[PDB]
């Protein structure tokens, strides 16, 4: 219901970072969490999804090998790791909901966090 | 890979009238696997619709989908000033859950 | 629209015996040079057949309704084949879908739909003196049609449709059987040279077609078509028409098979003890000698009950309807 | 046909090319109910009923089993137990005319709902007021049949979709319509599992000199076992013999 | 848009007559056709309507049984038949179009023809 | 059946001031199903208004209805000499639709 996001990251180019999306109670087990880039002055791009219960993370062709997805079953916190800061990697990453089931075959993004701004500096 | 192209890129122009926002895809959207999103400036997108026309919790039914095949409609029956926001599409059919380029962007 | 015929004289049907007639292939299976014994519906040898004859020589149309047995034999001795189909419908009033066979010069159509069939069914064909042609101008059989369960159509065929008087050139043999709402028609054509006599010829009938009626059927009707040189009902010329109707009864039947696969000859085991010993021996010739054929037993007239009945009535009502259990 | 005057045709006594329709894929909606797009489609059907009617794109969803709407309750009802396919494809070029084509009509209002196969052709004006209409169209009297008015430049939701509802019941006892049945080729001179026209067996096929009658498929010799069988693919009679076996 | 009709009728009393109002293309199908008596030196009287598409004609109580309305779907022409010329039947008959459909304001006579004069003579 | 009586039956001469010619009915006109007509001499009537006040194509908005219930007004800004035709009322309700008797007949 509430998915507060980590603060803006001061990451010099080439330095790795890990975002901290925080799940409310009952959020990880029932529904999947998906990550979208939301590049500055541009559209939304689907990086991938994370099912915390089964630890399964699958990524799109573009982002493969460049980003690492992890989730913590205890403390209910979602993480996204950037391998290094490439120059175009500046963005406002977002964590949102999914369904990943049969009866509900709608895998839409129910609730989105506030967002984290990564850049060369602040 | 099923690309989506939103057709009215800037039809809004601070609109005071009902709209006919559109989305079109290379291969037809199978089983209405599309959604719309409300991205108010400086904030995250909010889900507006799922399926083809199924509405959302806390979003009034004035927002109305009307699509099939190449699912293409989001119709605001009575447009409100606070409701202004770039509107996005997303297809979870075959695609790596890709989005469109936005239709109500200034 | 149905209009019934008038002035038609009625006479009781003649009784003739039909022997070694109406046998048909029991199964579609091919048999070559094998003697086969099977139990199937078959016309008994020397069977009584009701004889309805239409002879111009009032004018004697004889096409009455006949009850439909499980197996029906319909031998017709007609040179010009004036008969044009039969109505296999119990109600005949559009209550239920009914199989209809109609023969016309332009086309031949077979239908299984409900229709307001006439009480007496006939097909009218007319001739003109200035121009020589025969066509059916009257369609009594077809009336209004409601929603139909199954629809059937048949390939067009051309027939002379002209009345003839004389010795019958050919004999047409028909076997009608309905099993599980599916109707089987068996067709045979045999050349004959007899004025009204039933010849002593063995015949085997192939299955012409198989159709699903889809309803319970217990009655069938016969349609006889008239040829005419006022009002049509009052005056008509019959021509020469003879048709024989017999009812099949299930019997064990011994059938010879030739190399072609057509039945060479068949014999009825049940009528004759000699024939029954043939079927037990599995050959059409009996070897000289006494052979244990069957078992004889007497069935009973009635049923005697010899347990006395008490006047008192059992108090099951006490046990079942008691206040407290 | 128009939606109110839904046209029915009976598909009877023919094999059906179900596979080619799937191959064409000229249809936007292929929602099949009960029969599904499968081998079950390519099998025996007692009766096939085809229904055609040009409806609104938005109303295509309505004509599904257990759904309600104006078209559903006033023009063509749907069987709740419907076993069949609903196809909708765009006829925008064919069925839209410049300035609008006002020949296709629909029933906005009717006194009650309709039965699953009800064809109401009545022109009687619907009455919603205490005043009887008496054949004059006025206040409290509104004509039931209204013209949809398809336009060439309009949204696809407001563009025509030709709909050919195909009803297939699944009992299949009459079997008047059947699929191609996926006939194979001949592979004689080797032991094979043969199934010519419904009798499964094992044996080697060879040329047969026997002349079967036209109404006979398979042949049985003495002791009631299959000896020769006619494949109906090319009306060819073939002799069945067991492949080699014996003790060691 | 233009509804040329019959102009004048030379009908001796008791002799029937048929009027020939001509509908332009697209008029007959979309719109119904209405007839108005317009008796000489008197007001306008609504005789009835022809729905061409469904061939439905309904009359007022006064004119029932005395006048016949017919319309031809091919050639788009509207016809009105007078059973016989009664003495009061002299008039200037008019043909006009209204919309049966309730989704557009209708049932009011949009456009009218030139008028048909029936009399004892010319 | 509904009856109509137009009240100003005849004005012999043209003084050009606005005239509020009227129509009244036994049972109140329902949903304002009334229309006015312009019948110039020697010619057919032409529709002037429909509903209660809705104007017509090619007829200037100087012709103004102002009715409700028993719909009773057709007004003109000024009375032109040429524009002096008998004006009729016809209800288009389910009744026989019998016109009034005319309010500008010389
Ligand atoms: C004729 O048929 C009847 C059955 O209706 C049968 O009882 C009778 O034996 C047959 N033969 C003669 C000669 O009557
Ligand atoms: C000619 O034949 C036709 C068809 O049998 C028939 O209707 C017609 O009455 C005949 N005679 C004339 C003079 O046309
Ligand atoms: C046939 O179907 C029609 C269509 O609804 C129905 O009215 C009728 O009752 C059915 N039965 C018969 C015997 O006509
Ligand atoms: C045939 O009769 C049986 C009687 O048990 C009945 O149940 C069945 O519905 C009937 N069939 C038809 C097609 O009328
Ligand atoms: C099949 O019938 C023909 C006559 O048509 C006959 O000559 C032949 O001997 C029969 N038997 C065969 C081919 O085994
Ligand atoms: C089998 O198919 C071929 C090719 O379509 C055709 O020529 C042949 O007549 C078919 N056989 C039968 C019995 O229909």
């Amino acid at each position: 219901v509430q998915l507060v996001q980590s603060g803006a990251e001061v990451k010099k180019p080439g330095s790795s970072v890990k975002v901290s999306c925080k799940a409310s109670g009952g959020t990880f087990n029932t529904y999947a969490i998906n990550w979208v880039r939301q590049a500055p002055g541009q559209g939304l791009e689907w990086m991938g999804r994370i099912i915390p219960m089964f630890g399964i993370a699958n990524y799109a062709q573009k982002f493969q090998g460049t980003v690492t997805f992890t989730a913590d079953k205890s403390t209910s916190t979602a993480y996204m790791e950037l391998s290094s800061l490439r120059y175009e990697d500046t963005a406002v990453y977002y964590c949102a909901r999914s369904a990943y089931y049969s009866e509900s075959s709608g895998y839409y993004l129910d609730y989105w966090g506030q967002g984290t701004l990564v850049t060369v500096s602040s | 890979e099923i690309v989506l192209t939103q057709s009215p890129g800037t039809l809004s122009l601070s609109p005071g009238e009902r709209a006919t926002l559109s989305c079109r895809a290379s291969q037809s959207v199978s089983g209405s696997y599309l959604a719309w999103y409300q991205q108010k400036p400086g904030q995250a997108p909010s889900l507006l619709i799922y399926g083809a026309s199924s509405r959302a919790t806390g979003i009034p039914d004035r927002f109305s989908g009307s699509g099939s095949g190449t699912d293409f409609t989001l119709t605001i029956s009575r447009l409100e000033p606070e409701d202004f926001a770039v509107y996005y599409c997303q297809q979870y059919v075959n695609s790596p859950r890709t989005f469109g380029q936005g239709t109500k962007l200034e | 629209q149905c209009v019934n015929l008038t002035t038609r004289t009625q006479l009781p049907p003649a009784y003739t015996n039909s022997f070694t007639r109406g046998v048909y292939y029991p199964d579609k299976v091919f048999r070559s040079s094998v003697l086969h014994s099977t139990q199937d519906l078959f016309l008994p040898f020397f069977s009584n057949v009701t004889w309805f004859h239409a002879i111009h020589v009032t004018k004697r149309f004889d096409n009455p309704v006949l009850p439909f047995n499980d197996g029906v034999y319909f031998a017709s001795t007609e040179k010009s084949n004036i008969i044009r189909g039969w109505i296999f419908g119990t109600t005949l009033d559009s209550k239920t879908q009914s199989l209809l066979i109609v023969n016309n010069a332009t086309n031949v159509v077979i239908k299984v739909c409900e229709f307001q069939f006439c009480n007496d069914p006939f097909l009218g064909v007319y001739y003109h003196k200035n121009n020589k042609s025969w066509m059916e101008s009257e369609f009594r059989v077809y009336s209004s049609a409601n929603n139909c369960t199954f629809e059937y159509v048949s390939q067009p065929f051309l027939m002379d449709l002209e009345g003839k008087q004389g010795n019958f050139k050919n004999l047409r043999e028909f076997v009608f059987k309905n099993i599980d709402g599916y109707f089987k028609i068996y067709s045979k054509h045999t050349p004959i040279n007899l004025v009204r006599d039933l010849p002593q010829g063995f015949s085997a009938l192939e299955p012409l077609v198989d159709l699903p009626i889809g309803i319970n059927i217990t009655r069938f009707q016969t349609l006889l078509a008239l040829h005419r040189s006022g009002d049509s009902s009052s005056g008509w010329t019959a021509g020469a028409a003879a048709y024989y109707v017999g009812y099949l009864q299930p019997r064990t039947f011994l059938l010879k098979y030739n190399e072609n696969g057509t039945i060479t000859d068949a014999v009825d085991c049940a009528l004759d003890p000699l024939s029954e010993t043939k079927c037990t021996l599995k050959s059409f010739t009996v070897e000289k000698g006494i052979y244990q054929t069957s078992n004889f037993r007497v069935q009973p007239t009635e049923s005697i009950v010899r347990f006395p009945n008490i006047a008192n009535l059992c108090p099951f009502g006490e046990v079942f309807n008691a206040t407290r259990f | 046909a128009s939606v109110y005057a839904w046209n029915r045709k009976r598909i009877s006594n023919c094999v059906a090319d179900y596979s080619v329709l799937y191959n064409s894929a000229s249809f936007s909606t292929f929602k099949c109910y009960g029969v599904s797009p499968t081998k079950l489609n390519d099998l025996c059907f007692t009766n096939v009923y085809a229904d055609s009617f040009v409806i609104r794109g938005d109303e295509v969803r309505q004509i599904a089993p257990g759904q309600t709407g104006k078209i559903a309750d006033y023009n063509y009802k749907l069987p709740d137990d419907f076993t069949g396919c609903v196809i909708a494809w765009n006829s925008n070029n064919l069925d839209s005319k410049v300035g609008g084509n006002y020949n296709y009509l629909y029933r906005l209002f009717r006194k009650s709902n309709l039965k699953p196969f009800e064809r109401d052709i009545s022109t009687e004006i619907y009455q919603a007021g205490s005043t009887p209409c008496n054949g004059v169209e006025g206040f409290n009297c509104y004509f039931p049949l209204q013209s949809y008015g398809f336009q060439p430049t309009n949204g696809v939701g407001y563009q025509p979709y030709r709909v050919v509802v195909l009803s297939f019941e699944l009992l299949h006892a009459p079997a008047t319509v059947c699929g191609p049945k996926k006939s194979t080729n001949l592979v004689k001179n080797k032991c094979v599992n043969f199934n010519f026209n419904g009798l499964t067996g094992t044996g080697v096929l060879t040329e047969s000199n026997k002349k079967f009658l036209p109404f006979q498929q398979f042949g049985r010799d003495i002791a009631d076992t299959t000896d020769a069988v006619r494949d109906p693919q090319t009306l060819e009679i073939l002799d069945i013999t067991p492949c080699s076996f014996g003790g060691v």
